């Protein structure tokens, strides 16, 4: 998803469904590689 | 009355204090508004009694 070697287009955009795992949201909670990350509907610490 | 939802756990388990208030706010300004008319209606009713 993120460490992807390409994207596509802005009017041909990805979508993934991602299904069956235990993710762990603190690690890219943490990675300041991302330059904006805001959260709407949840308060982004309560991901874990 | 405008909140998230109706359940109070739902928005402490979900929101940080700082708009979880914003939203706590709306829950107990109707509510105690719905409880004040009850009991004006009561004492109504108690006065006729």
């Amino acid at each position: 998803v993120f460490n992807a070697t390409r994207f596509a287009s802005v009017y041909a955009w990805n979508r993934k469904r991602i299904s069956n795992c235990v993710a762990d949201y603190s690690v890219l909670y943490n990675s300041a590689s991302f330059s904006t990350f805001k959260c709407y509907g949840v308060s982004p610490t309560k991901l874990n | 009355f405008g909140a998230i939802s109706s359940v109070l756990n739902d928005i402490l388990s979900r929101l940080d204090p700082p708009e979880a208030e914003v939203q706590i706010d709306r829950l107990i300004t109707g509510r105690l508004q719905s409880l004040q008319t009850y009991v004006t209606q009561q004492l109504i009713r108690a006065a006729e009694i």
